[PDB]
RNA sequence: GGGGUGACCUCGGAGUACAAAAAACCCUCCGAGUGAUUUUAAUCUAGACAAACCAGUCAAAAUAACCAUAACAUCACUUA
RNA sequence: GAUAGCUGGUUGUCCGAGAAAGAAUUUUAGUUCAACCUUAAAAAUACCCCAAAAACCCUAAAUUCCAAUGUAUUUUUAAG
């Protein structure tokens, strides 16, 4: 059960990405994170994959 | 170094003040510096030893030492520690008393 | 450290210390925390803030850096809009 | 040979401030692996079971009754399994504040 | 007497005389607000923190450089800083320079004058500090609601 | 009696309305020793306590020492000590009624201070003790850069000789 | 000066409910 | 007074045979000789320390050193290209004027300050002139025509309140050396060069009226002066009605270094002469 | 407990090390080099633990968004 | 005048104080920090320390922190 490291960018337009661990057998990750640029609860979608 | 101009009111806005015209009757004279300032400096040694140096003294330096101890005793409640370099004409008080000694010498007219 | 150079006979300085350190005029040395850019996804926000925070050096490391630097780096610098100009001096140090 | 990994330093888990020590706000009173000392008045609880002072005062150590949280299932079960005369007691650490909250100073007599 | 291509006269031909930078354009500002000559300014240098408190006193009722509704709004809102002799008093202690302290007092006076001169003021109040007072007023009127004639 | 509000003495209290020798329930018929004075709590120090104490007595108590004048606007004369008052009148008086309330500053206390008391309104403030900082070290090991700001006297650049 | 103008800047409020009401 | 001179009468002649330094001025050197200071002579037993082969300073015995484990960060990055400005407090300026080192009756410049020993400019250390601070703005009572490179709003206001003139000019390193030490430049044998313009990083500072830039529009100076006066609560004095208005309003050409001199002149100080160029190309190059 | 062969090299828990802390052996035993789930868990700053240094740990107040009453992510001996 | 963490040697007198090892390290034949110690300088508390206080199944010698008291020592600063 190997994990994956994915970088997710904000959807509020401002450039803000954060990396998180995810399961390989899972679909594209989409969460609700906190963006300090707009200071709001913003939807974050999986953009890139960094580490296995 | 140009001599200081004569002003209509003393002390000057920068706090400077010339000596009195006649010399006081004290058995010692604290000669002004080459920049017409009072030769009362502060010194630091070993990073924690703070002293105050009175330089350019001509005359009975022991009388000046006695006057300095009598002036600094009521401020500290005890006789301050002093060193008298007679061959140099220098007083060295243990502590930072530069501003107070400058004001005292100004009141004494030096 | 080259205590006596071969061309001028002067004392040289190591460039690593000037590349990764900052000397305030009061004698203190400022540095960055080691590892503040490595594996930020694995660390807690508090640990990340601790790593991002600047830090000072102790007396032995400060004396070592003073020995490794020349007198050109221990001068008084009056920079235009210097952030550390307020920290260049020391106040209320009752030693 | 067969036994490996037994080398590990001590975590310095102990009591920092004893009874009677005048502490300040934020001072860690005691660190622990398991709950040995429980926080009382003006004593916070870190996520590592460490105890720090929330006010500036004198540290005290008392033996006091233990009423657990009604959500902590293990503790509630132990409580309901205790006999009719049993009362759980624990060692609590408190900080008795010495400085007052503030004073009323006259700022302007208009 | 020397001149060059980058001289001020050749750079800005609109102003060529040497006295154009030293004029007093009184026509630009004819309102003449804050007549500092009519204000009582005092300085108290407290050292030992070192700070120079600046105190600006002026009679509000005798202040004729402001309109009557503005003066009434000042006397209503800022009555907490009005002396019993009618002298409105402002105080500054931020900076160690009496220049900056006086500037702060004058800016406070400007803000007060503007707030009392603009008619679009809605008088907005906070909530974190006002909810307690609101609940206390409600709980005291719950007892005050007794209706019995007396006196 | 006003328990909090005496500016000079902490252990003393103020009088606001003292009326003795009440026949039965008719309070207006009894002679008022101290005329009524409105509450005047300071602006800063708020929430003073004002207590109405009702004592039942046996004899017709007469006293010339506790009497107040008709204006009675002097704070030195309006200084009470209920302990000494009850020690003086302990033979006949016995407390039977009590009603106390809280009172803070409002827009009428300035009027009471200026017109009645002939004073300037004193304004107080709830100040807090200064924050504690350890003894400043020569070489603060591994401390943030803001360590030097905790011991700064003023946030103003000071050029010594320059 | 005015005999009533004595202030004693250290004002002591012995009311145990004072700070509780002031929050 | 000096009783030592009277004491010297009874003492014998002072010669080279009786001369002693001050007690404590000469700590005697000690050599590895004898029972105490011999026998390994303060070096210790075997190893690297007695044989003089211990490693360098930053070395810690193979462990990754402290001066190499800390990550590189920009602290002195580009330090040799940061413009430096020696601070001059209004307190120090008033001290100089009151002691007579500089005269308020003449336009005060960097040359006058270095002559009065008020500031020391090291142009080889990337110093770009003198900046004005306001440490003594409360007790400043001098009316001077000051010429600095940078100034603070408070210092400018404190000077205007007395009724002076503040101006921020620019000097590239060569012109700064020439302005600080003019006599060593006049003894060099070279014509006075032109004053280079400030770079793009400093152009918005010197073309601004709030900073009293020497390249700023002189039409916006009274407006900025009135704004400063109405902000700091002081009446702006009528500067044009002063008896020294010419000295207060005297200016330097943005290509000019000294007062009265011109780019291209050779000052022959031996014969007290000023050689001026007459060639058309020389004049065009020196006036461009 | 000479080297060679064999074994080990970093981190955590228990005993040695009985009650503040620390404490070694090629001493006796367990383990780790991660999984699962959603509450996706911020900025700034007093004061402290621990420590040769590098590193590791807590944390009051103040700030933006959610109940207008919590936010220390939880569990797997949680310590690694 | 290669280089040696390795061996050997290292030249007058007297006086003062005076050190047996915790951590890293191709490191355990060596170095660099810490803890001790030397030389100066600033200070004020320093050891001894009765109560009281320091965990839960059983647990000894005794420890930690503290008044008083008996002494004068201790902590920081600069060189090491
Ligand atoms: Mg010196
Ligand atoms: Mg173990
Ligand atoms: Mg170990
Ligand atoms: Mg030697
Ligand atoms: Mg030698
Ligand atoms: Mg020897
Ligand atoms: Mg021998
Ligand atoms: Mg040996
Ligand atoms: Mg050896
Ligand atoms: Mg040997
Ligand atoms: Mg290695
Ligand atoms: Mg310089
Ligand atoms: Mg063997
Ligand atoms: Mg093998
Ligand atoms: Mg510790
Ligand atoms: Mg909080
Ligand atoms: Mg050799
Ligand atoms: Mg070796
Ligand atoms: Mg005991
Ligand atoms: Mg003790």
């Amino acid at each position: 059960s190997k994990t994956i490291l994915v970088k997710m960018m904000s959807q509020a337009g401002t450039g803000f990405s954060f990396n998180t661990k995810r399961s390989r057998l899972r679909e594209k990750l989409t969460l609700l994170h906190y963006d300090p640029v707009v200071k709001k609860k913003v939807l974050f979608v999986e953009q890139k994959k960094i580490r296995s | 170094i140009p001599r200081p101009p004569k002003h209509e009111h003393y002390p000057t806005p920068s706090g400077w003040q010339p000596p009195r015209d006649p010399a006081p009757s004290l058995p010692y004279f604290v000669r002004r510096s080459r920049m017409h300032n009072i030769p009362v400096y502060r010194d630091i040694t070993h990073g924690n030893r703070q002293m105050t140096v009175i330089r350019k003294v001509e005359g009975d330096i022991w009388a000046l030492q006695k006057d300095v101890e009598d002036f600094l005793s009521p401020l500290l409640g005890k006789t301050p520690v002093t060193q008298v370099n007679e061959v140099t004409g220098t007083l060295r008080v243990k502590g930072y008393f530069d501003q107070q000694l400058k004001a005292w010498l100004l009141e004494k007219g030096f | 450290v080259t205590y006596f150079s071969s061309r001028k006979g002067k004392r040289k300085t190591v460039k690593a210390v000037i590349y990764r350190f900052l000397r305030l005029h009061s004698g203190l040395w400022l540095r960055r925390k080691a590892g503040y850019k490595k594996k930020l996804w694995k660390k807690t926000a508090a640990r990340k803030r601790r790593l991002r925070e600047f830090v000072f050096c102790n007396k032995t490391q400060s004396k070592l850096l003073d020995k490794m630097t020349t007198s050109f780096w221990k001068r008084r610098n009056w920079y235009a809009d210097d952030p550390y100009q307020k920290y260049q001096d020391r106040t209320n140090l009752k030693v | 040979s067969k036994n490996l990994g037994g080398k590990s330093p001590g975590k310095r888990f102990g009591i920092k401030k004893m009874e009677g020590h005048y502490v300040h706000a934020g001072n860690i009173l005691a660190t622990q692996r398991h709950f040995r000392w429980h926080p009382g008045a003006h004593v916070g609880l870190g996520k590592n079971k460490c105890l720090y002072a929330l006010e500036e005062g004198v540290v005290r150590y008392t033996k006091e009754v233990y009423v657990p949280n009604p959500s902590n299932s293990e503790a509630v079960d132990l409580v309901t399994r205790l006999p009719q005369g049993a009362v759980l007691y624990k060692t609590f650490v408190h900080v008795v504040p010495a400085k007052p909250e503030g004073t009323f100073k006259l700022v302007a007599m208009l | 007497e020397f001149q060059s291509i980058y001289s001020l006269d050749k750079l800005y031909p609109e102003s060529r005389g040497s006295d154009t930078a030293w004029r007093l354009p009184d026509d630009a500002k004819q309102a003449n607000d804050i007549p500092v000559d009519r204000l009582t300014i005092s300085y108290c240098r407290s050292s030992g923190k070192v700070n120079s408190k600046a105190e600006v006193r002026f009679h509000l009722a005798s202040a004729d450089w402001i309109a009557e509704p503005v003066r009434l709004k000042l006397a209503v809102k800022h009555k907490n800083r009005i002396n019993r002799s009618g002298e409105l008093i402002l105080t500054s202690e931020c900076s160690r320079y009496q220049f900056r302290n006086l500037a702060d007092c004058l800016q406070k006076l400007r803000d007060m004058i503007a707030e009392a001169s603009q008619p679009a003021k809605e008088p907005s109040r906070e909530d974190a500090e006002l909810r307690r007072s609101r609940i206390e007023n409600m709980n005291r009127e719950r007892l005050r609601k007794k209706r019995i004639s007396s006196a | 009696t006003n328990l909090d509000g005496h500016l000079l003495e902490p252990d003393a209290e103020y009088v606001h309305w003292l009326v003795t020798n009440i026949p039965g329930n008719r309070v207006t018929e009894g002679q008022e020793t101290c005329p009524y004075l409105p509450p005047f709590p300071a602006r800063g120090s708020g929430f003073h306590r004002f207590a109405f104490l009702l004592f039942k007595q046996d004899k017709r108590i007469d006293f010339s020492g506790d009497t107040r004048p008709s204006p009675c606007y002097q704070l030195a004369q309006r200084t009470f000590h209920t302990f000494d008052f009850y020690k003086k009148h302990q033979d006949a008086m016995t407390p039977a009624g009590l009603a106390f309330f809280q009172c803070r500053w409002d827009d009428s206390v300035t009027r009471v201070f200026h017109q009645l008391l002939d004073m300037r309104e004193p304004v107080f403030e709830f100040v807090r003790p200064p924050p504690y900082h350890p003894k400043q070290k020569r070489f603060p090991h591994r401390q943030p850069l803001r360590y030097l700001d905790r011991y700064r006297d003023s946030h103003e650049p000071t050029y010594g000789i320059y | 000066p005015v005999e009533n103008e004595a202030v004693a800047p250290e004002f002591t409020n012995r009311n145990p409910r004072n700070l509780e009401l002031l929050a | 007074g000096p009783r030592a001179l009277d004491l010297l009468r009874a003492l014998p002649r002072v010669s080279l045979a009786n001369l002693k330094p001050n007690p404590g001025s000469r700590k005697p050197e000690r050599r590895p000789r004898g029972r105490r200071r011999g026998r390994k002579c303060g070096r210790g037993h075997k190893g690297e320390r007695q044989r003089g082969t211990r490693p360098r300073l930053g070395f810690e015995g193979g462990q990754t050193p402290f001066y190499l484990r800390i990550p590189k960060y920009g602290f002195n990055e580009g330090h040799s290209f940061r413009h430096q400005y020696q601070p001059l407090s209004l307190n120090r300026l008033q001290y100089l004027i009151d002691l007579g080192r500089v005269d308020p009756t003449q336009p005060i410049d960097l040359t006058q300050l270095v002559n009065g020993r008020g500031v020391t400019i090291q142009p080889s250390k990337r110093d770009y002139g003198v900046q004005l601070v306001e440490e003594g703005a409360d007790t400043f009572k001098a009316k001077v025509n000051i010429e600095v490179q940078m100034a603070s709003e408070l210092a400018i206001a404190a000077i205007e309140k007395n009724g002076g003139v503040v101006t921020t000019a620019f000097y590239d390193p060569r012109s700064l050396e020439i302005l600080c030490k003019p006599v060593p430049f006049f003894l060099r044998g070279q014509p006075i060069p032109k004053r280079m313009l400030p770079p793009e990083a400093l152009v918005p500072y010197y073309t601004d009226a709030k900073n009293r830039g020497y390249l700023a529009d002189p039409a916006r100076f009274p407006e900025a002066r009135l704004e400063l006066a109405r902000k700091y609560g002081y009446v702006l004095p009528d500067i044009t009605k002063d008896e020294l208005f010419k000295m207060l309003s005297t200016r330097k050409d943005p290509r000019q270094i000294f007062f009265g001199l011109a780019p291209g002149w050779v000052v022959n100080m031996a014969d007290k002469k000023i050689l001026k160029p007459t060639d058309e190309n020389l004049l065009k190059y020196y006036s461009s």
